[PDB]
Order: structure tokens, then C-alpha cells, then sequence
């Protein structure tokens, strides 16, 4: 089964004995969801997301179940904006990224061609943009404010930026901005045809 | 404008 990506891939998972909607993040090592209670000891952890760190309760081997596939394992728990499946659990479903075929065991870092640079970047499907560090690109641009885990940053929007992605051509809006890692977002995953699978 | 990168 596959899931494209012109939407936010929300999926229904069981944990606790509860329903909740939680994102499939390929740009998440650990999967986070939001306050709530679990059963167990825990231990307390800091993680960092693209606004700084949070503060999480992490919870092993929590038994959670997505697209009706059973997975085990860590489950942190704090004040994250969304739901998020992060690569822990996905590649317990066996969840890759295709379009050739990426698997998620490690970071999904591909290289990218942009403004006559090339530069790694983080397939992410968390992400609904393209975010990439700072770097002096020409053309009119406008601020613009974004969000993820520890709070929002300050961007600068350049639209109708033409990319080029593992040889694929893409042509779209990139934010330019103090990101700790470049990240390919949705509105480009989209034209070079990636897909989620399992 | 939602980007859910996290590192851990």
C-alpha cells in the first residue's frame, strides 16, 4: 500500500488502548505525541525539532498500532505541536520512502541541486515546505514565520525556485532560514513523485 | 508552514 504526499500523512494508530491521528515523519528519529498519560516508569529526555528543544517523558518498549501493524518501542511524550511517527517505529511497519527505494533505518539524506549549489538535505514528510539553511539566493523574496517542535523561525520565502533532487527536476517554493538541517518538505516530494509504502 | 523535523 502506498500514500502519496499532497496531503499531511495522517493515519489513525492505537497506543494505551486510545485512538489518536499522528503524522508519518521520515524527519523524525524518535516518535513524540502529545500530553497525555501512559502506563510505566519513565525517564526524562530533551529532543530538538526545527524551533529548539522540548522537555519529553520517554516511555520503552510501548506496544503502538499503525496501518493495522503492530510496532514496539519508545515512545516520547510532551509538548509537540502534532502527533508524530518518527523512523523508530516506522521501520518496525517497514515503511520506505520510494519513488529507486529509500529505507528509513538511518536519516533519509539525499543530495540536492539548488540556486547552482548542491547540498544535502532530509526527505521529510513532516514537513509541508522546503527549509533550507541559510544561503543568499537571489531574487524578491518576503518573511514569513514557521513552526515544528520547540516554536517557530523566521524565513525567507523565494517561490518558482527550480531544484533538482536524486536527478529529479522540481520547480517550487523554497525558505531559506536558520535551520539546523536543510529539509525537502511536501510541495517538492510531490513533484519528484515520492511516495510513502509499506 | 508546519515543518516536524526531530532529532534525538
Amino acid at each position: 500500500p502506498q500514500i502519496t504526499l499532497w496531503k499531511r500523512p495522517l493515519v489513525t494508530i492505537r497506543i494505551g488502548g486510545q485512538l489518536k491521528e499522528a503524522l508519518l515523519n521520515t524527519g523524525a528519529d524518535d516518535t513524540v505525541l502529545e500530553e497525555m498519560n501512559l502506563p510505566g516508569k519513565w525517564k526524562p529526555k530533551m529532543i530538538g525539532g526545527i524551533g529548539g528543544f522540548i522537555k519529553v517523558r520517554q516511555y520503552d518498549q510501548i506496544p503502538v498500532e499503525i496501518l493495522g501493524h503492530k510496532a514496539i518501542g519508545t515512545v516520547l511524550v510532551g509538548p509537540t505541536p502534532v502527533n508524530i511517527i518518527g523512523r523508530n517505529l516506522l521501520t518496525q511497519i517497514g515503511m520506505t520512502l520510494n519513488f529507486p527505494q529509500i529505507t528509513l533505518w538511518k536519516r533519509p539524506l539525499v543530495t540536492i541541486r539548488i540556486g547552482g549549489q548542491l547540498k544535502e538535505a532530509l526527505l521529510n514528510t513532516g514537513a509541508d515546505d522546503t527549509v533550507l539553511e541559510e544561503m543568499n539566493l537571489p531574487g524578491k523574496w518576503k518573511p514569513k514565520m514557521i513552526g515544528g517542535i520547540g516554536g517557530f523561525i523566521k524565513v525567507r520565502q523565494y517561490d518558482q525556485i527550480p531544484v533538482e533532487i536524486l536527478g529529479h527536476k522540481a520547480i517550487g517554493t523554497v525558505l531559506v532560514g536558520p535551520t539546523p538541517v536543510n529539509i525537502i518538505g511536501r510541495n517538492l516530494l510531490t513533484q519528484i513523485g515520492m511516495t510513502l509504502n509499506f | 508552514a508546519t515543518i516536524m523535523m526531530q532529532r534525538g
